[PDB]
């Protein structure tokens, strides 16, 4: 029994869709286009979107090392090593699952997602995003630390289990291929190649029809047909850079999706404990940060007049303690009070 | 009980008329019915039975 | 063309407002209160109903001395009685005369009823103005629903309309109210762990759903009959049960202004007070122009019957004399007299048929129909 | 409550050789436009038969985003606060 | 106030409760016409 194979890749496929920027600034129909780059997680994951599908074979089989995209009109597998995320620079990927990306970008101002094909020939999809995602906490860090406070955040979970966030599809619209019409001695032969073929002549008599056989419009010219490959068969992503199917109205299916945004906790730095001295209603407080650090100050009486300022390097800073009390925190470390004796 | 819809008829959206291997014996009749089910409680029910394949000639 | 007017807070008395924009031809416009709702931001404190003491068997120690242990139970009361000798129906529970004990016990949480019998004691603050609004526009009855703050602007059929603000903040609601399924009540309730016994919050609940609950009870456990085996005690009744007969009328029958008072969510709907301001933004396909209308002339007004009444009690018959066809707007120009019709059609020399409301018993009255005026002489009778 | 908004975009109506029709939705923030003399091309060629008289109907509608139930806002009218205290007494040599 | 939220501001979405079907929106969303020989919806909108 393999009851437990439900597998919505078999019912769905990776296709070409418009993409502004295929290389050297040059649009095309690209197997790698982008749809959508979402950023709510405030740990800066970034959930991407592409027309591909990463981690299925064209057999529809699971395979992590292994990757479908739309080649021509028929669905070609690729290498996942081949692919990658980059903005100024490149991405460190960490989840792939379908038509999505997890990916941990630098600062950028563009948002670039590519692969290599079987061919050795590599496809690329450039969309302008300004990417500079907001510190979590009061210290500007580098690197993930395994101790320190535990902050709330939101991430895009590595679970490749789809149960909550979903995606419209519906069927794909008519495959425009002029391949399908040849020219017969001075007349149109349309092929089908066990196909159902939408075509349309500018010429008499029988021009039009949804033929699954082999048809000739004679007294015409192969400039003066349309065919196109009908996909009834497979469901497609409902995206705004590809056609509605004319035949079916609003016609909709929808599917879960990979790597749901959830609340978890993100761990911070504690920045050293500066050296204070003391003096008449006055703290003074030599700071060593090894990092951008928020030092922020506050009275504790009816008049706090709240003051902030990010320090990059060693700065001394004189700060007056009033008889109500001062209360002043240094990056993630827990507020330091100051009372004059 | 979660009911799913078809044509004229009603029935459990865990098991559509169709079982087993909906989707390799008529790919288009499937995809007709899911759509047909969006707005329905139990879609995802019907999704999951509609897309599995357990077929008959399999030892397992 | 924004025309601003002024109605008394007064629902189920409709309005005719002209709106005179220049070089248009008049327009008459009914405006209705159809409901004015007050609805209370409210923060639950706690949840009261009627208690239950919990009383398990009496722990009776035959032979020997039972010790009582500081347990964290609401209203936990524990008592060891020294020189029992209990009976059941086949004789003496224990094998010794004397040195027997009985430990009795007993704690107060939420009955059984609390998910059904419960009043819910909140937090009521600064509360939200919203009005429906009737409006008799371009012959058809709209519907507008807006917050009475002077800034919600809600568009129909190309109408802007912002209502309010409202002339008077009064609320029949104070700072601390409680609520009983269809009921509210104003009630400086006790606060938390202030509950007093046999009185209104004796037993206190933050949320239905609470498994801790505050209880002030009074109940105190005394030593049982002579060779009977019992748990027998004195506690202040249902301060719950005690609230419900003791409660009064609620605000639905004391409010002031004519208030009536809603549950779920808690809200005064239709208190009579003060005044609400009312601007419509009109467009300007609404509008006919002066020369687009029909123009009359040889107006004379008579009035065959009158009854001076709160209702239209009074018929008047004007004949005129029109330039072409079309709709004219009926207004009267005199304040003490308000005629029914809003728009009536005109057509070359013919008469019209309108019902005027007044309190005089001898008025004299002006009706703009279209932009002409004509006089009205009326002898109402009581 | 508050959040980011996501627009839903489906996939465009081309409607070859004919003129597609926009209709009033009772969607948040619903926006149709319908764009003549459009020729679309797709990976094969041009997707419509005709050169002229090709429509595009263009539509869209504004909703909460998915990220609504973990990145959100809330905005409450606060009333009257209820003042409330711990305290620690030594009471007959232990602290109460 | 519900119903009175600007574009690019807080408020430009607004959801009476969390799991409310029907939302409020002011983004001042305008379709524009899409690119020669492209299929795409081209937009403009005021950001988050």
């Amino acid at each position: 029994s393999t009851k437990d194979n439900f597998n919505v890749y078999k019912a769905t496929r990776p296709y070409l869709a418009h993409c502004p920027d295929c290389g050297e600034g040059h649009s095309c129909h690209s197997p790698v286009a982008l749809e959508r780059i979402r950023n709510e997680a405030t740990d800066g994951t970034l959930k991407i979107q592409v027309s591909l599908q990463i981690g299925i074979k064209t057999d529809d089989s699971h395979d992590w090392t292994k990757l479908r995209y739309m080649d021509n009109h028929m669905p070609a597998d690729a290498e996942r090593a081949g692919l990658f995320v980059r903005t100024s620079a490149p991405c460190t990927i960490t989840g792939t699952m379908g038509h999505f990306i997890l990916a941990r970008c630098p600062k950028g101002e563009t948002l670039t997602v590519g692969f290599t094909d079987s061919r050795k020939i590599s496809h690329s999809c450039t969309h302008p995003f300004h990417h500079d995602p907001p510190v979590i906490g009061r210290e500007k860090f580098h690197s993930r630390p395994q101790h320190g406070k535990e902050l709330p955040c939101s991430t895009y979970v590595q679970s490749t289990a789809a149960t909550t966030e979903e995606i419209e599809v519906h069927m794909p619209p008519d495959t425009p291929d002029r391949t399908l019409m040849s020219q017969q001695s001075g007349n149109v032969k349309i092929t089908v190649n066990g196909q159902t073929v939408r075509y349309k002549c500018n010429c008499g008599g029988s021009n039009e029809g949804l033929t699954t056989t082999d048809k000739v419009i004679n007294n015409c010219k192969v400039d003066q047909c349309h065919a196109a490959v009908t996909n009834h068969k497979k469901w497609q992503y409902n995206s705004p850079l590809v056609p509605r199917n004319a035949e079916l109205g609003d016609r909709k299916g929808k599917i879960h999706i990979p790597f749901p945004l959830a609340n978890v906790t993100c761990r911070v730095p504690k920045a050293r404990n500066p050296t204070v001295t003391y003096g008449k209603n006055q703290v003074i407080m030599l700071l060593y940060p090894d990092h951008p650090t928020l030092l922020s100050y506050r009275n504790m009486g009816e008049e706090p007049n709240y003051q902030e300022e990010w320090v990059m390097h060693k700065k001394e800073v004189v700060l007056t303690v009033p008889t109500e009390g001062l209360e002043v925190t240094w990056g993630n470390n827990e507020p330091y009070k100051y009372w004059p004796q | 009980p979660v009911m799913c819809l078809l044509a004229n008829t009603t029935f459990p959206c865990s098991q559509p008329p169709c079982t087993p291997c909906c989707y390799e014996k008529e790919p288009e009749e499937t995809l007709r019915m899911l759509e047909d089910n969006v707005m329905r409680p139990g879609y995802y029910q019907l999704l999951q039975a509609s897309l599995t394949c357990s077929p008959h000639r399999q030892r397992e | 063309y924004e025309h601003v007017t002024v109605i008394p807070n007064t629902v189920g008395v409709p309005y005719k407002t002209l709106v005179n924009r220049p070089g248009y031809s008049p327009m008459v416009l009914e405006m209705e209160l159809l409901s004015v709702t007050l609805e209370p931001t409210l923060s639950l404190d706690y949840i009261t109903c009627e208690y239950k003491t919990v009383i398990p068997s009496p722990y009776v120690k035959c032979c020997g001395t039972a010790e009582c242990k500081d347990k964290n139970l609401p209203d936990y009361s524990c008592k060891v009685f020294t020189g029992v000798y209990p009976f059941m129906w086949g004789g003496a529970y224990c094998f010794c005369d004397a040195e027997n004990t009985q430990l009795s016990e007993a704690h107060v949480e939420k009955s059984e009823s609390c998910k059904t019998e419960f009043a819910s004691a909140y937090r009521a603050h600064t509360a939200s103005a919203s009005a429906k609004l009737r409006v008799l526009y371009q012959g058809n009855n709209i519907t507008v629903t807006a917050y009475a703050n002077g800034d919600h602007a809600v568009t129909v059929k190309d109408a802007k309309f912002i209502v309010g603000p409202m002339s008077s903040a009064w609320t029949p609601f104070d700072n601390k109210i409680v609520v009983y399924k269809g009921d509210v009540y104003n009630m400086d309730y006790p606060p938390f762990g202030a509950g007093r016994p046999g009185q209104f919050g004796d037993i206190q609940s933050r949320t239905p759903e609470s498994k801790d609950v505050y209880a002030n009870t009074q109940l105190v456990l005394q030593r049982p009959a002579a060779g009977t085996v019992h748990v027998p005690y004195s506690q202040a009744p249902s301060g719950f049960k005690y609230w419900l007969k003791e409660r009064g009328a609620s605000l639905q029958h004391t409010a002031p202004f004519g208030c009536q008072i809603a549950t779920n969510p808690v809200r005064a709907v239709n208190c009579a007070v003060g005044n609400m301001p009312i601007s419509i933004d009109i467009p300007e396909a609404a509008f006919t122009r002066v020369v687009d209308a029909p123009s009359l002339t040889d107006m004379s007004c008579e009035v065959p019957a009158c009854t001076h009444s709160s209702d239209f009690g009074g018929v008047a018959i004007i004949k005129y004399a029109a330039s072409k066809k079309g709709k004219c707007a009926v207004h009267s120009m005199t304040n003490a007299v308000t005629i029914r019709e809003a728009e009536i059609e005109v057509e070359g020399n013919s008469q019209l048929q309108i019902s005027f409301s007044t309190a005089l018993a001898s008025a004299e009255f002006r009706v703009q129909v279209c932009s002409t005026q004509v006089h009205c002489a009326a002898e109402c009778h009581p």
